C-alpha cells in the first residue's frame, strides 16, 4: 500500500536519483543486488519471489550516456533494463526538443513503464519527478511527462524536485528559457514542488563541507539528504510522528502557491572531530539563516504562510517546543493575517544515514524546515529578468521556433509567470 | 442496551480509554471474562456488554478509520483483543484531516459497510436506548464520517436517541491549518442530528494539563486520561444501579430545554494526574465548588459568563446525601445569576456509593449553559481567518463541494450563538 | 349523635355549630380515539418530515461525490484536448518550417540550370 | 362488593408492593397465597381452585425491571402472570409520551386484563388508581387509563391514589408539566383524588421516625399504612367507608374539590426504648398538628367542608369524643357556610398492623384523617407557578409536541388547572 | 555522436590532411590506420571522425573533393595518405580555375552527384550522425563554389544535421588572384544560409602571427595551415575527448547562436607557435586567459575590442588549477565588461581538457561571437565594390553561365550581414 513512483528526467535528474537511491539502499540496509539481510520502505521498493527489492522509479534520458553510466555502475541489477529509459538524439539544452521533436518518440514507451510499475501499486499515493530547470530533457520532456500523467493518472498527486539553475554550477545561455517554460507547463499539472538552487547547494559545499570545487556528485550526496529528509515521512512509520501529506496541507494554501523553501540542517563535514555535537534548539535556529536554504531568498522580509519541521533521530517534544518557545520571539517570522502562527513538527526514529566515503559526517539529529514565504518569488523574478533580457532580442529563440514552437508560447509563459509574481504579492497583502 | 461507534484516530484512541476504564469498574479482564468482587457491576452490564455464553463478554463497539493505523494501536492494545474481531471496519486511504473525504468521496465507501455491523449489533438487543459517536471535530474520519454516520443512523433508527462524546478542536494542540473548517462542517451536523452532545475542548485539556496538572509535555495519554475519566463519569448512572434508574432519553428530555442547544459542558472533580499519587481525600464543599469552578471543565468557556438552562452532577464515592445537598443548595443561592430562574429545581444531583479507580469520590458535572456560544465563537472567528480569504478551500472544493456549504456552516453556526444569547438575556 | 355499628367497626357524626345557609349550591369512546389518531397522525408525519430532510442530504451528498467525478474527469479532457492542439499545433509548423526551407533550395536548384542554359545560349 | 386497585407506573407499582405487602400481612395471607387459620377481605382476594387467594390487583410499566422485580420477590406466587403488564420502553418523563405514543399501543391489553379480573364480579364497585404525577407512565397513561374506563365502567367509581412530587426525593425538571396536564385530564373522571406530598412522608420518616435518608421502602412503610388506614373499612366488616361510593359523600361536596388532605398518628419508631404507649387524647391532638400531615398546606388558614377520624385497635368511643370535646375548646377551626362544623368518625377495632422486621412501631392504637380543606390549593399553586415560569419561555414543550401533542393542551390544563383555584376562592369564602 | 568530413579545393584538402594528421597523432593513429596510443580515453569519443574496420585498425571518416588531381596527389603521397579510404576520393580533372561560377554551377555539379553518393555511404553506416564538416578555401573554384554547392545539396538531403564550415577567408597579402573577393562575397552568401556554424579562419591574420609574432620572413603555407590545425583541434577538443561535458555540434550551436544568419566565429589560440618548433618556457594560467582575448591571437583579422561578444567559449587544454582559470576567466570579463552584451546573461563559458596537444604542456582555444567579425565582411565588400564598380574580371563568370545580378545579390545581402552585426552591436538593455 501507499505506493508512490520517482521519475528521473535526464542528467541532473538521472544522477540526483542515483544519489537518492544509493542513500535509499543505505537506509533501509539493502544491498546493490536488491537483496537486504518495519515494512514502511515497500512504498518506495518491491520485493519479488527471490527477495529481491527493486526500487518503484523509472530513470529516462533522450540520449544515452548518463543512464549507461547507470547500466553498469555500482548498482547495475538493482533494477529492470525496461525501467531505464534512453534515446539517443538529445534535447540539445532545448526545450522544444525534449517537449515536442525528440520527446514524443518515447513518451509513449516511457508512459507504459509508469503503468507497468503502476500495476504493481495496491494504493498508489502519487508520482516524484526529479528534474532539470534549464536542460532540455529534464524542461521539455518533463512538462510533456506531466501532461500525459494529469491525463492517464488524472488528479494524481504529481510531486517535482525541481533544480534551479546557477551560473556557478554549470549552465547554457538558454537554461532561463527551458526554466520558464517549464515552470508554465507544469503548473496545472504538479501538485507541490521543491525547488533547488544549485547556487544556495554550491554555497553550502563551499562553506560547510569546505569544498572549494564542488562536484556534481559533492552537491547531490548533498540534495538527496536533503529529498531524503522530506520522504523519510513516508518509508518510516515512527510512532513519533513522520507525516508527510499532511505538511503539504499546510504547506500549499491556494493551489498555484506549492513552492515550499527547504532549509537542511546540520551541514557539517567529516573533519571537525570534537566538535560533538548541536542540541535540538541549536539546528532548530540553523533553518532560520538564510545560508542553509535550498533556494537562495530572503525571508525576513518575505511574509509566512506556513512552517514545518521535519525532525530526525535523537528529537524529544520537550525541547522542540523550548525551541519553538524562542523562535516565537524572533519578531522576523512574520506571518499573514488569514494564517495561524503554528508549526507542524514530525519526528522520525532513523538517524540521517551517511555515504560510504562521503563529505559529511554522521549527524546525531537532523533537520529539514519546509515553509511557504513569500520570499520564494524572487528565484522567478531572479530567472525572469535574464530571460526579459535575451527574450527582448529574441536571442536564441530560433532554436525553439526552428523545433515548431509559436513565437507566443515564449510570452505565454512569461504572463503565466508574471502571474504567479502578483499572486505571491496579493497573498502577502495583509 | 447502547451501541458505541468509534471514529478516527481521536474517537478510537478516546473509545478505546472509556472501554478499558469501565471495563475495570465492571471486572471484564482484557480477556473477555467477568471477575469482579459484587454482581453490582453485573446488573447493568447488559447496556455495554454482550455474551459470548461463553461466559465471556463483548463490548457493544463499532471501530471505524478510514486507514488502518489506530485500529492496529488498538489489536496492539491491552483490552484490544476483548473487541469483536468483526467489528474493525476500516479503509486504507486515510481520509487526510479532509471533512469532505470522510463525510463524502473516501467516507462513503465504507458506510454502507459499517452501518450492516450497527444493523446486526442491533439486532442482539430487546430494546436499545440509542447510539453513543466518540469523534474528533477537526479530522477526517472521525470529524466527516462520524457525522456522515450520524446522518446515516438518524435515518435508519429515527426513535433512537443520538448521543455523541465530540472533542472540538484548538490551535494549541493540531497544528493542522485546516481545522476550524472540519470543526464549523461537523458542528452544523451535530447542531441538526444529535439529541445530547459532549463537548470536549482540547484548549481546555491541554489547559488542565498544564496550569493546573503542572505536566510540562502534554501527551496525548494524559489529555485522553481527562476524558475517560468524564465518560465514567457521566455514565456512572447509565451502568449503575440506584435510586436512578434513568436512560439516555430521560437525560435528554431533563437536560435539553430547547432543541438545538443540546452542547453539554463536562466537569470533573477531582483533576486528578495520570500515574501519581493517590494520597489525600476531598471535603464534600471542596468536592462541590471545584466542579462547578471554570478550572475544572472539559469545555473552555466561563460558566460565569452565560447562564446554565440545566446542571446534571454525579458524585461518587461513600460520602452523605446531607453533606452533598446542604453544599448544592449553598452554590445555587450563592451563585443565583448564573442559572435560569424560569426552569425551576434546574440543577439535579446524583450520589452513587462506588468510587473510581483509585481516588475515593469524584463529581462529574454537566451544564447546559448559555456560555457554550464562546467556544462555537472561538471556531467561528478561527474560520472566518481562513474564508474571507478563501485558503486552503482549494482541498474541500476538489472533493466535490462548494463555497456554499461553508458560507451555511458557518451562517447555521452564527444561528446557534445567536440562538444561545437570547436565553442568557431571558428572564420570567 | 349516631351514624352506625358493625362486626369490626363502627360510626357516628359528631355536630357542633350546623350551616348558617340552608341550601348549598352557588366521556366518550370515539371521541377518544378521534383524538389519538390525530395525535399519531402528527406524531408520524414530522418524523416523516424528517426523512424527507434526511432523504434530500442524501442526495446532495449523491450530487457533491458527482461533481468530484466530473470536476476531474473534464479536466482530463482539457489536459489530453490541449495535448492533442499542441502536438498538431507543432506537428504542423515543424513540417512548415522543413518544407519552406527545401522549396528555397529547390527554387536556388533551378537557377543552377538556367544557369548551364545561359552557358549554352552563349555558346 | 369486589375492588380492583390498579398500579400505573414505578411509584404505584413500587406502592402497590408495599400495599398487597400489608394487605396479605393484615389478612394473614402467605406470599403463595393460603391462609390458614368475617370474609371481607375478599373484597379485594380472588381465591382460585388451588384455594390460593389470588388478590385482585393489575400491575402496569411501560418498561420491564420494576414488574420484573415482582416476578423476583417472595410474593412472586400471589400474582397472576397476566396481571402483571410490563412494556419495553418506558414514556421517559414525557406525558405525551405515556398517553399518546406507547399509551396507544398498550391500552387496549391493559383494559382486557382488567375485563378479565372484572369477569369475576357479583358487584364491582369501582377502581383503586395507584400511581405517580411527574412519571411519563404515572401520568401519561393513567390518565388515558382513566379516559377509556370512564367509558368502559360508567357509573363505577375511581379512588386516585396520586404521589404529588417533591425535590428533595428524586424529582424530575419536567414533573411539574406531567402534574398538570395529568390533572387537567384525570378530573372529570376521578371521583376522589388522595395527594400524598413526597415533601411531607420525607421529613416523617425523620423527625419522627429518625432516618436522614429516607428509602423509598422506607417512605412507601409509610404510605402503606396510611393506604390502608383509608381501604380498612372496605377490606373488614367495619362502619364507616364500607363503600367506594361513601368516600365520594362524605368528603366530595363540590364535584371538582375531590382532593381530600390525609393526617396520620402516631408516626413511631423502633430502635428506642420502649414506655408507655399513646393514648386516644395523645393521637388526636397529633392529628391536628401539620408535624404528621400527608400534603404540606396550612390547615389554619384555610375554610373545611369535610373531615372523618378514622381509628383503630384499642379505643372506645367515650374517650374518642373525649378528646373530640378538647380540641373544640380553644380551637375554633374553620368551615365554610353551607357545610355543618362537624365530622363522621369511624373506629375499625382490628390491630394496626407494622411489617415484621422493618423502622415502623408496633402500636396497639392508631389514627387516620380524611379532610376536605380548601388549604389544599395551596398545593396545586406551588406547581402551577413551576409550570407558569417554564412554559412562558416553552423550556421543555418540543418533546411533547415531538410525541403527538398539541402546544395548545399546556393551555388548555393550565386554563382548567387555574379554574379550579377560582373554584377554590368560590368556596373558601 | 559522428561527423562526417568533406575537404574541398586546394586549402580544403591541405587544412584537412594536417587536421587529420594533428587529430590522429592526438588520438594516437600511425599512418597506416593502426592504434598504438596508452591512455583508453583517446579510443572513448574516437566514433565521431572514425571509422571502426577489420584488423581493428582505424579510417577517418572524410569524403576527398577536388576538381584537379594536384593536392589529391600531394595528400596520397603524404604522411597520412594511405589512411584514407581511396574510394572517397571524388577528384575531378576540370579545374575550377579559381572560379565560383566554374565550382558551383558548371564543372562543379557533374562532379556534386558523385561526391553525394559518397557522402550518402558515409551517413548511412552511421549510429548517430551529428551533423557535416566542410574545409574549405573561401577565395578559390572548388572550395567556395563546388563546397557551397555541396551544402546546399547536403543540405536538402539532411536538414536535420548540423552543417560547420571551416571557411579560410583571403587576404591580399596571401594572393593575387585579383578575383578572390568575387568567391569570397558569393561564398559568404551561401555561408550566411545554409551552415549552423562556420569558424572564420583569416588569411590575413593567419600571415600576420607568422610574420609579425612567429617572426618568420617569408611565410610558407606549411606556417599558416599549422595555425588552422592549432585551433582546429582546439575547436573539436571536447567533440572528440571526454570532459565533465557532452559534446554536442547541437547544444554549441544552440548556446553559440543567438541569430541565424549571424554564426561566424572569431577563433583564437594561445600559445601562438611556430610550425614543428619544440617549446621550451611553459605559459601560466593569467598568460593564456590574456593571451587569448587579445586581437594579436584571432584567426581572423578583427580587433574583438572594437565589436562587442555575443557569445564566448573557451577551451583550456591539459592538466591546471580551474580555480586560477576560473579566478582569471572573470577577472577577463568583470574587467573588459563593455566588451560583452548585457541581454545575454552569462554569455562566457569554459571547457577544460587534461589530454594537451603534442609539445605543448598548456592550451587554450578561443570561439567568439563578437559583432567584431563585420570588419571581415567589410573588408571584403570593399575589395568587391571596388571591382565590381567597374565591372572587373566579370566575363569570367558571365561566360561562365552565369548572370551579372547575382552578384549584385550577394553584394547587398553582404552589406546586410554587417549592418545586422552592427544592429546587436550598439543594442542594449537600458
Ligand atoms: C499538544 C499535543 C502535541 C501534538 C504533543 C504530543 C503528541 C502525542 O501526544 N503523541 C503522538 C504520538 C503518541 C503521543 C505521545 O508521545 C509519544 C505519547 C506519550 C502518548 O500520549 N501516547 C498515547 C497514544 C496515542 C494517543 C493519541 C493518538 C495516537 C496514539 C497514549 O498514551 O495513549 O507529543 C508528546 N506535543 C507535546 C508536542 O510537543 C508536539 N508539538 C506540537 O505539536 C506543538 C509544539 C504543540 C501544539 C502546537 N505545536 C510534538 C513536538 C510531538
Ligand atoms: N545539482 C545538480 N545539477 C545538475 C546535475 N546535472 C546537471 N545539472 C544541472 O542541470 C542543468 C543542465 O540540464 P541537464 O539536466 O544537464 O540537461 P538534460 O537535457 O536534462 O540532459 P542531457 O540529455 O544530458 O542534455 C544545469 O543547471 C546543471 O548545473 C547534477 O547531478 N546535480
Ligand atoms: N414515594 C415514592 N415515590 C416514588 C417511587 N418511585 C418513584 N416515585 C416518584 O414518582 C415520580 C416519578 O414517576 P415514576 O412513575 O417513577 O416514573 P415513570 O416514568 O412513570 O416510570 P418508569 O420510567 O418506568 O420508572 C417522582 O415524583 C418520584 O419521586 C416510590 O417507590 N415511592
Ligand atoms: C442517564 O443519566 C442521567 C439521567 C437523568 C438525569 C441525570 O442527572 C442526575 C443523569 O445522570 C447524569 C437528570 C438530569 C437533569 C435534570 O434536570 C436538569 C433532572 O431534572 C433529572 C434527571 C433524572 N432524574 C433524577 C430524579 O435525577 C432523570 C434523567
Ligand atoms: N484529545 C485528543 N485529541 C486528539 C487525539 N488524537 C487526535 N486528536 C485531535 O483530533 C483532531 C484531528 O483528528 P483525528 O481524529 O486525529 O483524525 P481523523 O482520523 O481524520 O478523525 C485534532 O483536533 C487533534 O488535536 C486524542 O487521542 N485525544
Ligand atoms: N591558409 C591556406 N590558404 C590557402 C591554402 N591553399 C590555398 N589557400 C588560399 O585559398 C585561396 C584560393 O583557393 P584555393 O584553395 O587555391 O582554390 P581551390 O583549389 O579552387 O579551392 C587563396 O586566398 C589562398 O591564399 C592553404 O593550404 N592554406
Ligand atoms: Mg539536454
Ligand atoms: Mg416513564
Amino acid at each position: 500500500m501507499r505506493e508512490c513512483i520517482s521519475i528521473h528526467v535526464g542528467q541532473a535528474g538521472v544522477q540526483i536519483g542515483n544519489a537518492c537511491w544509493e542513500l535509499y539502499c543505505l537506509e533501509h540496509g539493502i544491498q546493490p543486488d536488491g537483496q537486504m539481510p518495519d515494512d514502511s520502505f515497500n512504498t518506495f521498493f518491491s520485493e519479488t519471489g527471490a527477495g529481491k527489492h527493486v526500487p518503484r522509479a523509472v530513470f529516462v534520458d533522450l540520449e544515452p550516456t548518463v543512464i549507461d553510466e547507470v547500466r553498469t555502475g555500482t548498482y547495475r541489477q538493482l533494477f529492470h533494463p525496461e525501467q531505464l529509459i534512453t534515446g539517443k538524439e538529445d534535447a540539445a539544452n532545448n526545450y522544444a526538443r525534449g517537449h515536442y521533436t525528440i520527446g514524443k518518440e518515447i513518451i509513449d514507451l516511457v508512459l507504459d513503464r509508469i503503468r507497468k510499475l503502476a500495476d504493481q501499486c495496491t494504493g498508489l499515493q502519487g508520482f516524484l519527478v526529479f528534474h532539470s530547470f534549464g536542460g532540455g530533457t529534464g524542461s521539455g520532456f518533463t512538462s510533456l511527462l506531466m501532461e500525459r500523467l494529469s491525463v492517464d493518472y488524472g488528479k494524481k498527486s504529481k510531486l517535482e524536485f525541481s533544480i534551479y539553475p546557477a551560473p556557478q554550477v554549470s549552465t547554457a545561455v538558454v537554461e532561463p528559457y527551458n526554466s520558464i517554460l517549464t515552470t508554465h507547463t507544469t503548473l496545472e499539472h504538479s501538485d507541490c514542488a521543491f525547488m533547488v538552487d544549485n547556487e544556495a547547494i554550491y554555497d553550502i559545499c563551499r562553506r560547510n563541507l569546505d569544498i572549494e570545487r564542488p562536484t556534481y556528485t559533492n552537491l547531490n550526496r548533498l540534495i538527496g539528504q536533503i529529498v531524503s529528509s522530506i520522504t523519510a515521512s513516508l518509508r518510516f512509520d515512527g510512532a513519533l510522528n513522520v507525516d508527510l501529506t499532511e505538511f503539504q496541507t499546510n504547506l500549499v494554501p491556494y493551489p498555484r502557491i506549492h513552492f515550499p523553501l527547504a532549509t537542511y540542517a546540520p551541514v557539517i563535514s567529516a573533519e571537525k572531530a570534537y566538535h560533538e555535537q548541536l542540541s535540538v534548539a541549536e539546528i532548530t535556529n540553523a533553518c532560520f539563516e538564510p545560508a542553509n536554504q535550498m533556494v537562495k531568498c530572503d525571508p525576513r522580509h518575505g511574509k509566512y504562510m506556513a512552517c514545518c519541521l521535519l525532525y530526525r533521530g535523537d528529537v524529544v517534544p520537550k525541547d522542540v517546543n523550548a525551541a519553538i518557545a524562542t523562535i516565537k520571539t524572533k519578531r522576523t517570522i512574520q506571518f499573514v493575517d488569514w494564517c495561524p502562527t503554528g508549526f507542524k513538527v514530525g519526528i522520525n526514529y532513523q538517524p540521517p544515514t551517511v555515504v560510504p566515503g562521503g563529505d559529511l559526517a554522521k549527524v546525531q539529529r537532523a533537520v529539514c524546515m519546509l515553509s511557504n514565504t513569500t520570499a520564494i518569488a524572487e528565484a522567478w523574478a531572479r530567472l525572469d529578468h535574464k530571460f526579459d533580457l535575451m527574450y527582448a532580442k529574441r536571442a536564441f529563440v530560433h532554436w525553439y521556433v526552428g523545433e515548431g514552437m509559436e513565437e507566443g508560447e515564449f510570452s505565454e509563459a512569461r504572463e503565466d509567470m508574471a502571474a504567479l509574481e502578483k499572486d505571491y504579492e496579493e497573498v502577502g497583502v495583509d | 442496551e447502547i451501541v458505541h461507534i468509534q471514529a478516527g484516530q481521536c474517537g478510537n484512541q478516546i473509545g478505546a480509554k472509556f472501554w478499558e476504564v469501565i471495563s475495570d469498574e465492571h471486572g471484564i479482564d482484557p480477556t473477555g471474562s467477568y471477575h469482579g468482587d459484587s454482581d453490582l457491576q453485573l446488573e447493568r452490564i447488559n447496556v455495554y456488554y454482550n455474551e459470548a455464553t461463553g461466559n465471556k463478554y463483548v463490548p457493544r463497539a463499532i471501530l471505524v478509520d478510514l486507514e488502518p493505523g489506530t485500529m492496529d494501536s488498538v489489536r496492539s492494545g491491552p483490552f484490544g483483543q476483548i473487541f469483536r474481531p468483526d467489528n474493525f471496519v476500516f479503509g486504507q486511504s486515510g481520509a487526510g484531516n479532509n471533512w469532505a473525504k470522510g463525510h463524502y468521496t473516501e467516507g462513503a465507501e465504507l458506510v454502507d459497510s459499517v452501518l450492516d455491523v450497527v444493523r446486526k449489533e442491533s439486532e442482539s438487543c430487546d430494546c436499545l436506548q440509542g447510539f453513543q459517536l466518540t469523534h474528533s471535530l477537526g479530522g477526517g474520519t472521525g470529524s466527516g464520517m462520524g457525522t456522515l454516520l450520524i446522518s446515516k443512523i438518524r435515518e435508519e433508527y429515527p426513535d433512537r436517541i443520538m448521543n455523541t462524546f465530540s472533542v472540538m478542536p484548538s490551535p494549541k494542540v493540531s497544528d493542522t491549518v485546516v481545522e476550524p473548517y472540519n470543526a464549523t462542517l461537523s458542528v452544523h451536523q451535530l447542531v441538526e442530528n444529535t439529541d445530547e452532545t459532549y463537548s470536549i475542548d482540547n484548549e481546555a485539556l491541554y489547559d488542565i494539563c498544564f496550569r493546573t496538572l503542572k505536566l510540562t509535555t502534554p501527551t496525548y495519554g494524559d489529555l485522553n486520561h481527562l476524558v475517560s475519566a468524564t465518560m465514567s463519569g457521566v455514565t456512572t448512572c447509565l451502568r449503575f444501579p440506584g435510586q436512578l434508574n434513568a436512560d439516555l432519553r430521560k437525560l435528554a428530555v431533563n437536560m435539553v430545554p430547547f432543541p438545538r442547544l443540546h452542547f453539554f459542558m463536562p466537569g470533573f472533580a477531582p483533576l486528578t494526574s495520570r500515574g501519581s499519587q493517590q494520597y489525600r481525600a476531598l471535603t464534600v464543599p471542596e468536592l462541590t465548588q471545584q466542579m462547578f469552578d471554570s478550572k475544572n471543565m472539559m469545555a473552555a468557556c466561563d460558566p460565569r459568563h452565560g447562564r446554565y438552562l440545566t446542571v446534571a452532577a454525579v458524585f461518587r464515592g461513600r460520602m452523605s446525601m446531607k453533606e452533598v445537598d446542604e453544599q448544592m443548595l449553598n452554590v445555587q443561592n450563592k451563585n443565583s445569576s448564573y442559572f435560569v430562574e424560569w426552569i425551576p429545581n434546574n440543577v439535579k444531583t446524583a450520589v452513587c456509593d462506588i468510587p473510581p479507580r483509585g481516588l475515593k469520590m469524584s463529581a462529574t458535572f454537566i451544564g447546559n449553559s448559555t456560555a457554550i456560544q464562546e467556544l462555537f465563537k472561538r471556531i467561528s472567528e478561527q474560520f472566518t481567518a481562513m474564508f474571507r480569504r478563501k485558503a486552503f478551500l482549494h482541498w474541500y472544493t476538489g472533493e466535490g463541494m462548494d463555497e456554499m456549504e461553508f458560507t451555511e456552516a458557518e451562517s447555521n453556526m452564527n444561528d446557534l450563538v445567536s440562538e444561545y444569547q437570547q436565553y442568557q438575556d431571558a428572564t420570567a | 349523635i349516631e351514624l352506625n355499628k358493625a362486626t369490626s367497626g363502627q360510626s357516628w357524626e359528631v355536630i357542633l355549630k350546623p350551616p348558617s345557609f340552608d341550601g348549598v349550591p352557588e366521556p366518550s369512546l370515539e371521541e377518544i380515539q378521534k383524538k389519538l389518531e390525530a395525535a399519531e397522525e402528527r406524531r408520524k408525519y414530522q418524523e416523516a418530515e424528517l426523512l424527507k430532510h434526511l432523504a434530500e442530504k442524501r442526495e446532495h451528498e449523491r450530487e457533491v461525490i458527482q461533481k468530484a467525478i466530473e470536476e476531474n474527469n473534464n479536466f482530463i479532457k482539457m489536459a489530453k484536448e490541449k495535448l492533442a492542439q499542441k502536438m498538431e499545433s507543432n506537428k504542423e509548423n515543424r513540417e512548415a518550417h522543413l518544407a519552406a526551407m527545401l522549396e528555397r533550395l529547390q527554387e536556388k536548384d533551378k537557377h543552377a540550370e538556367e544557369v548551364r542554359k545561359n552557358k549554352e545560349l552563349k555558346e
